[PDB]
């Protein structure tokens, strides 16, 4: 109620990181 | 047919190379300033050889329809830092002035398009493009920047960097580099001269002032030039045309920031001496400051020192 | 975004190529000088001229509806008919032709080709060939058939005359030569042009010495080798040294191209030590300076000093 | 290279550069790689390193 | 606990480590607008202390 | 057209190799 | 490059595994047991190459 949308948001996508591919 | 004699849009695309970062150690890091490590606008010319900047001294206005800065990482993983970039399109909104570092930051993750992220991994930091149809004009900031600057490219680090062993590195590094992917969109052809080119420098040496003399005898003072650019590089050499009795001796220094490259002075006894060299660039405000150190008796000078200003013309500068 | 997408980019412009004199009687004697401007016309082929630094960031291009305009700068009172050719193999070099009459004759047989007095303008276009082919960019490395649509020659059929029809003897500077192109250029990218450093830099160590001679007054070439081979610079004198007599010298420099500034030397109670000069360096690694020698000192007191700094620069 | 001496001319449709890296994430050097198409061109004559890049 | 490295041993000095989002929702009751707070202190003069030369 | 297939085909297909599995 | 034109062969690392497969002629050819005693097209059906990069 008597609320604006999308104020200050954050949005976090998470990784990895190997130490190798090995194709 | 050809002589057309009208204005048209034309939009390009392309990729270029900023310059590479330098992180901070630790025996250069104390202060929320050292944080902060580029402060680096995100005009078109504003560059030199990138394909933007020389392709911008052949029209007049710009638009980023647009644009992204992309970041590459040259470390491995196994170090340990973190620092966030944000992109403001008010480039007179200076974070010069803040103190306090925890505020310094969480005014960067406020602006509608910033991120976060290790200086071992990549992401693009996006720029926000106004609700109007403005066009910026091109060339070097003159008088004010909210015409010129579409943005300010702000990068600032969060914490320390850090070997596997936990050591803190002392010194600096680079720790990757920056290239900016574009689509940008001129209107009018002209010429701007601000980016002269090469085999038309002049020397140009016509501006001499004159050092203010002390009052008192021992006395190791300061004085400030106005009225130069915004921002050059350029040199300093002495200039005398006058008498003297006793001794009259004087010792110029170099202004207080990084720039140095030698030490000036002044002496006029029968051994006589008149030499010197100092390099500098100017502060954003355009002006310098020197110190001085004079050490001779005589009271009644009535002959201020002249001195001397000359640079090259050869680009931006 | 990142798009790895190629495209044409079709631009249009106006330029300024050079200046054109025309030849009097003495000068003209065949063919070698009936011509007087053989210019390429290519898009990186100007010293600045929003093409020869536009056409640095593309490798090919392809004009479209070019064309060289002639401005003049010269009364009525004086005619001596001109033409103009845009040849379109560059090869072909008609300093060979011998015979004035066939060399004025493989000219107008051109398709663009224009025939005017030099007292009024005319417009020479470029004919564009058939084919899809694209010319590269960069300067001529080796060979010219890649990178030139065109040259462009500006001939001088009979000599001048006078408002009393005479023929005049001296060079003439009559008009200059424009040009309006509309072109499509393709695949983005830098072409390289020599450059050995990218940012300012003073070279403010060099020094020297300059010697007084054992006479009271005798003008002399003092010399200075250690240079580049051609740069420009700019002398700074000073001194560290003694001296208690009536010394004097405004010497002054010798050269062409860039001999504006003024040096001064004055030792006593009042003291003179102002100036500077800047000059160019022919390909020796020299320079030329001539002394004043004024001075009542005829003993050799201690010689004076002066200092180059050279600015590094893309190259100097 | 061997099979194309049996004919005049070529043209590439196509082409790809891959990179099949030997080394761990333990080591780190940015390189960048690209494909110039005037081949008379070259960068052995810049002298700096900041326009090679 | 202590800090610990690659080889099990403690580390000497201080780091930074991380950071702290606040992802949060929050209400808000009655529309008004409170002061800043202004402060000053006044002047003090400190002269405690004899010199010598 | 006048296309003999599959003249010298390569095939190339990636992995990882962490740290640790910690079964 | 006349490795990586053989119709079985492989590349990796040599911190993983990987199997290379030996590829049969389209007869009924059946090679001799024994040393090579005078050519060896009779009793090799192959030989193994492996070399470091
Ligand atoms: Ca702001
Ligand atoms: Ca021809
Ligand atoms: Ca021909
Ligand atoms: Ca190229
Ligand atoms: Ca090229």
């Amino acid at each position: 109620p008597q609320t604006i949308p999308n104020f200050n948001p954050i949005v976090a996508k998470p990784t990895v990181a190997p130490l190798q591919t090995n194709i | 047919s050809a002589r057309s004699d009208v204005n048209a849009i034309t939009v390009l695309n392309g990729s270029d190379f900023l310059t590479t970062v330098k992180v901070r150690g630790s025996n250069n890091l104390t202060d929320s300033k050292s944080r902060i490590l580029v402060k680096q606008p995100i005009s078109a010319s504003s560059f030199l050889g990138t394909r933007i900047s020389g392709l911008s001294q052949f029209w007049e206005r710009y638009r980023w329809h647009k644009a992204a800065v992309r970041y590459v990482p040259a470390v491995p993983n196994t170090l340990a830092c973190q620092l966030i970039g944000y992109i403001d399109t008010d480039p007179l909104d200076d974070p010069n002035v803040i103190l306090d570092v925890d505020q310094l930051l969480r005014q960067a993750t406020s602006q509608v398009g910033a991120r976060q992220w290790n200086f071992s991994d990549t992401t693009t930091i996006p720029l926000i493009v106004r609700r109007d149809d403005q066009l910026y004009y091109t060339g070097q900031d003159k008088e004010n920047v909210r015409f010129s600057q579409q943005g300010v490219f702000y990068l600032l680090q969060v914490t320390t960097l850090l070997n596997i062993s936990g050591e803190a590195i002392t010194n600096d590094l680079i720790s990757g580099s920056l290239y900016l992917d574009w689509v940008c969109g001129f209107s009018m052809p002209q010429i701007n001269p601000t980016p002269v080119e090469i085999s038309q420098l002049t020397y140009n040496a016509d501006t001499i002032g004159n050092w203010v003399p002390p009052t008192e005898l021992n006395q190791t003072y300061t004085q400030d030039i106005t009225g130069l650019k915004p921002n050059s590089k350029f040199i300093i050499v002495p200039y005398m045309d006058r008498t003297s009795s006793e001794v009259l001796q004087k010792c110029t220094i170099t202004c207080n920031e990084v720039n140095a490259v030698g030490s000036i002075s002044y002496f006029d006894t029968n051994d006589i001496k008149c030499n010197g060299y100092i390099t500098f660039q100017a502060n954003n405000i355009g002006e310098a400051t020197f110190t001085l150190v004079t050490d001779y008796k005589g009271v009644t000078d009535a002959k201020p020192y002249q001195y001397r200003i000359i640079r090259a013309i050869v680009g931006n500068n």
